[PDB]
């Protein structure tokens, strides 16, 4: 994230860090005890493999994600539609092999309903431990920042993204820049606030640079992807059911 | 005609037979509407959502509806709220039926006055307010 600021203990008791090889590799969102939503890019080839994958939640600093805390992946699901070269459809799911354990720092986010209104510039949370700045190093604190919507029109403009955001996909931030996420976020939660409940609305997925003027970030759109999602784990529920 | 995965007829959709290969015409027949979690369910006859009337509805209709979404045994809160989703069509218990998709009928009111509000997850709470 940035130009945000540093999380506080509940702020965004969602945000999960998925490691691979002991490091923070992506963000995720929890939608359920054992189901977190993140981006197809980070599971691409070879990490498409549920093994490599562990998610920490509730705790803000990346040094203090130790051996013991970690929530080991099940299952991997990339978007059946997902297309490495445009970043369409860049939406996966990761099963976890133990539930969670909701408190004040480990909660779910709603996933959006058709019907939201909400506004052609909501204001818009993106949190993650990415970079604080274009090609900077992970981010030990959860980072945490205010973006706002920007209506597909305006962002596949030909100054801005040239018809390149689809419709499974929405655009977040300034067109001013300094305020963007970056590397380290993707998969992480765009979240905005509406009847005093919490919204996945987006899932960070891609952008050119980081807080670069008129090169917004792009988020896979949930709304578009929670058919997809609701089949995913009412599958799963019957398999599981044996 | 309605879609799959890559096409079938609306009235074979959510109709309580499995018509397509991967079931996608009946596993998607349940939603939540708007920022007030409003239940509404598909009608084939008439090709469109249609909020639940809090008549007879318990919560044990609201865990099979929050099975039929993906939230397996999670289940949360249901009352009944006020339809700000401007319907003016709905879908009533019959009671006498013996699936969740089907056991409601059209009804163009309900008797209380209200549609089902169904919350399957407690979500969406930070430490603000
Ligand atoms: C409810 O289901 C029973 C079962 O046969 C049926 O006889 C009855 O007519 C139904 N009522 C309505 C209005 O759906
Ligand atoms: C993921 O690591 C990721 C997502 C989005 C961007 N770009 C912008 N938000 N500008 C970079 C990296
Ligand atoms: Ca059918």
């Amino acid at each position: 994230i940035v130009g945000g600021e540093s999380a506080l203990p509940g702020a965004w008791p969602w945000q999960v860090s998925l490691h691979v090889q002991n490091v923070h590799v992506c963000g995720g969102s929890i939608i359920t005890p054992e189901w977190i939503v993140t981006a197809a890019h980070c599971v691409e080839k070879p990490l498409n493999n549920p093994w490599h994958w562990t998610a920490f939640a509730g705790i803000l600093r990346q040094s203090f994600m130790f051996y013991g805390a970690g929530y080991q992946v099940e299952k991997v699901i990339s978007h059946p539609n997902y297309d490495s070269k445009t970043k369409n459809n860049d939406i996966a799911l990761m099963k976890l092999q133990k539930p969670l354990t909701f408190n004040d720092l480990v909660k779910p986010v709603c996933l959006p309903n058709p019907g939201m209104m909400l506004q052609p510039e909501q204001l818009c949370w993106i949190s993650g431990w990415g970079a604080t700045e274009e090609k900077g190093k992970t981010s030990e604190v959860l980072n945490a920042a205010k973006v706002l919507l920007i209506e597909t029109q305006r962002c596949n403009s030909r100054y801005v993204y040239d018809n390149l955001i689809t419709p499974a996909m929405i655009c977040a931030g300034f067109l001013q820049g300094n305020v963007d996420s970056c590397q380290g976020d993707s998969g992480g939660p765009l979240v905005t606030s509406k009847n005093n409940i919490w919204w996945l609305i987006g899932d960070t997925s891609w952008g050119s640079g980081c807080a670069k003027a008129y090169r917004p970030g792009v988020y896979g759109n949930v709304m578009v992807f929670t058919d997809w999602i609701y089949r995913q784990m009412r599958a799963d529920g019957e398999f599981v059911e044996h | 005609g309605i879609e799959c995965d890559s096409c079938i007829n609306p009235s074979n959709w959510c109709d309580g037979v499995s018509h397509c290969p991967g079931g996608e015409d009946e596993n998607r027949c349940v939603r939540l509407y708007g920022p007030n979690f409003i239940l509404q369910v598909y009608s084939s006859q008439r090709k469109s959502w249609h909020p639940v009337c809090q008549d007879d509805w318990n919560e044990n209709y609201g865990r099979a509806a929050c099975r039929d979404m993906g939230y397996k045994n999670n289940f949360y809160s249901s009352q009944g709220i006020v339809d700000d989703s401007g319907s003016t069509s709905f879908m009533k218990l019959n009671t006498s039926a013996g699936d969740i998709y089907k056991k409601l009928y059209h009804s163009d009111a309900c008797s209380s006055k209200a549609v089902v509000s169904l919350r399957c997850i407690a979500c969406g709470v930070n430490l603000n307010d």
